[PDB]
RNA sequence: UUAAUUGGAUUCAACGCCGGGAACCUCACCGGGGGCGACGGCAGGAUGAAGGCCAGGCUGAAGGUCUUGCCGGACGCGCCGAG
């Protein structure tokens, strides 16, 4: 007859489970999402671009 | 009167809201904040045998189903993640949950 | 491509009808007759017989 | 003439009053009636962020700080001057906010 | 339909240069149908006021019938020697062994001069 | 949103291209990108060795650049321009490729130390420093140090006031990441 | 112990550590249902699809699968280099 359709219909709305990073394109590492959308591994290399400042 | 709920029969007519009242705060919650099409699927399954067409027996893997009158004095093969447990409803099983009714290991104290 | 597939009657001088025609879509597509059950293959629907 | 309200955030030390009292310069076309800047406090955003991605025994985890500086500028005067200063905001170094009533 | 079996006439040249390029015209008219299954819908119910076909076609499931079935119609056919002549000259672009034009509204002038051409000599 | 959170959601997008133009600019030689944003556009000006691979051929890469910005930016007029690097010793981010160029052919650490360390400080800077990390080619994970001037220096003060590049250089046997910090004078 | 209890870490330098989000998701692990292989090459092309589909019979869902009757227009499975 013919082969079957499958498709992605997993619900990613809620949870960690639904977030993902732009720059390394997994949210495995423990994510920020207020402000910008990136992860730790992903703000230490980042921060002082955005003028986050390493002194305290 | 006896049992989950009344007499099985006049249940049946009653269906819809009125069982809400009489269980907990699960059962209310499913029915009121709908289904998955995949559930109502197994709608037709569960109808098709208390009434109507030719049966289909139930198959289901779901577990999240809240067990409903037309369900009862049906045989339901619930998958809990290794095998299919069949499961014969009672009238007294009006109201709880599907889950329950099946082991899903084999559960004795570790020893 | 393709292989193998036709279904379609050849009538000689004359013209017939095979089946029902939708009338959804005109004529062209033809419905599969099961007994009162319409089928079409065009878009992909459910049809009685009319 | 109305009265606009140019709220003016840097994330540089010395590029807030230097934009807020140079500012004056580039808003001036016309005449104006220009109150001098007003600070208004340090919005401060932490976020923290460890630096171990395995995590394991003892481990020192990075605070990062971002203070954005807010200065307050009030001027009166015509619809020309309040153009001049939304005109132009360079890169930003300076976010340029303007409130506008009567 | 056809088979290089079976002739019945002889096609002109001059007529079969200019009824590859009829096709094409007269595909942006109203309904084309393609492929040899929909030309013969395309007789059987007696859509097309021409089929064309290419002498290659097989096997026996299409013609019992078909070839008296044009004649009785009304309608001209008319030969291509292959289709990868109808196939890269008719608008198609992958071997096409029979096409059918309904409405020639823009082949008019093309399409009557086969009718009295491979329609005259012999139906 | 807030007005303290308009220096996170412009930052990134400058992050964002600063990654991959250095990549694909590599066919011409990359050594920078100052890009300066205003509302009315986004103009960027690119730094690169060769004109003649970042115009393309008939706007060939132009094409992809005008492309490329838009689904980054905010900006949807963005304009291109290339200017030429003018002294590529002056810049820590032409010296860390041309370091990659000699050591991706088997120029050894101190064969490709004469152009690299003998020739950028004749250039002008206040220091130099070449790290290389790596296994050197070998089994085992070694790194060596080179140093001239003053570039490390007490406090984050002379180490963070650099210019800094990064390199990839591929092996076949691994990978050598290469580590070129010129300070300029200052 | 369980079908599986996903893996690492494992003296300091592992154990509220990656997990500062652990019902499906997450998830790697397990169980059952279906299924894709690019770009060239190879026989195939219109001898019609790779796609579609009533109705019951079956699937956790999908004419997916079967009996059964039927369309729209036209290139890709299978593998072999190699992604």
């Amino acid at each position: 007859m013919a082969k079957a359709d499958y498709n992605k219909r997993k619900p990613r709305k809620f949870g960690k489970g639904a977030r993902r990073c732009i720059r390394c394109g997994q949210y495995g590492p423990i994510i920020r999402i207020q402000g910008l959308m990136l992860c730790r591994h992903c703000f230490r290399e980042v921060a002082p671009k955005l003028g986050f400042r390493k002194y305290e | 009167f006896r049992y989950r709920g009344y007499t099985l029969e006049q249940l049946m007519n009653m269906s819809l809201e009125e069982l809400a009242r009489l269980f907990p705060a699960r059962q209310r919650r499913s029915l009121k904040r709908g289904l998955t099409p995949e559930q109502k699927k197994l709608l037709r399954k569960i109808r098709l045998a208390k009434k109507g067409k030719y049966k289909k027996p139930i198959r289901t893997h779901c577990r999240d189903m809240i067990i409903l009158p037309e369900m009862v004095g049906l045989t339901i093969y619930v998958h809990n993640g290794k095998e299919f447990v069949p499961v014969e409803i009672k009238p007294e099983m009006i109201g709880h949950y599907l889950g329950e009714f099946a082991p899903t290991r084999k559960k004795v104290e570790h020893g | 491509m393709g292989q193998k597939w036709k279904l379609y009657e050849i009538k000689d001088g004359k013209v017939i009808r095979k089946n029902k025609f939708c009338p959804r879509c005109g004529p062209g597509v033809f419905m599969a007759d099961h007994g009162d059950r319409w089928a079409c293959g065009k878009c992909g629907y459910t049809e009685w017989k009319k | 003439m109305q009265k606009a309200r140019i709220k003016i955030a840097s994330t540089n030390v010395r590029s807030l009053d230097e934009v807020a009292n140079q500012i004056k310069q580039i808003a001036e076309r016309t005449g104006v009636r220009m109150s001098g800047p007003i600070p208004l406090p340090t919005k401060r955003i932490r976020i923290t962020t460890r630096k171990s991605p395995d995590g394991e025994g003892s481990a020192t985890f990075d605070r990062w700080e971002l203070r954005v500086h807010k200065r307050l500028i009030d001027i009166e005067a015509d619809e020309r001057a309040m153009r001049q200063i939304m005109r132009i905001r360079v890169p930003e170094d300076v976010t340029i906010e303007i409130e506008l009533i009567s | 339909m056809a088979k290089p079996s079976y002739v019945k006439f002889e096609v002109p040249k001059e007529l079969a240069e200019k009824a590859l390029q009829a096709v094409e015209i007269a595909r942006d008219t109203g309904k084309i149908r393609k492929g040899t299954n929909e030309t013969t819908k395309a007789v059987e119910r007696g859509q097309a006021k021409l089929v064309i076909i290419a002498e290659d076609v097989d096997p026996e499931e299409i013609v019992a019938h078909l070839p008296p079935l044009c004649e009785e119609k009304e309608i001209p056919y008319i030969y291509v020697p292959s289709k990868k002549e109808l196939g890269a000259a008719a608008g198609i672009e992958v071997a096409a062994a029979s096409v059918a034009i309904i409405e020639p509204g823009k082949a008019r002038d093309l399409v009557e001069e086969i009718a009295m051409k491979v329609k005259e000599l012999m139906k | 949103m807030a007005i303290e959170r308009y220096f996170i959601r412009e930052a990134v997008r400058e992050m964002l291209i600063d990654e991959f133009l250095e990549k694909e600019l590599r066919r011409a030689g990359y050594g920078g990108l100052d890009i300066k944003k205003t509302p009315l556009g986004t103009k960027v000006i690119i730094f690169a060795a060769n004109p003649g691979y970042v115009i393309g051929r008939g706007g060939r890469r132009i094409r992809e650049l005008t492309r490329i910005l838009e689904k980054q930016f905010g900006l949807e007029n963005p304009q291109i321009e290339v200017e030429e690097i003018k002294n590529p010793y002056l810049n820590a981010k032409v010296q860390a490729v041309r370091l990659a160029q000699a050591l991706e052919r088997g120029i050894h650490f101190r064969r490709a130390a004469y152009a690299a360390l003998r020739a950028i400080m004749n250039n002008g800077a206040r220091g130099v420093e070449i790290r290389l990390s790596g296994k050197l080619t070998g089994e085992r994970a070694k790194s060596i140090r080179f140093y001239q001037g003053y570039l490390a220096k007490v406090g984050n003060p002379a180490e963070t006031l650099v210019s800094k590049g990064y390199a990839q250089a591929l092996l076949k046997l691994g990978v050598i990441g290469v580590k070129v910090a010129i300070m300029p004078p200052g």
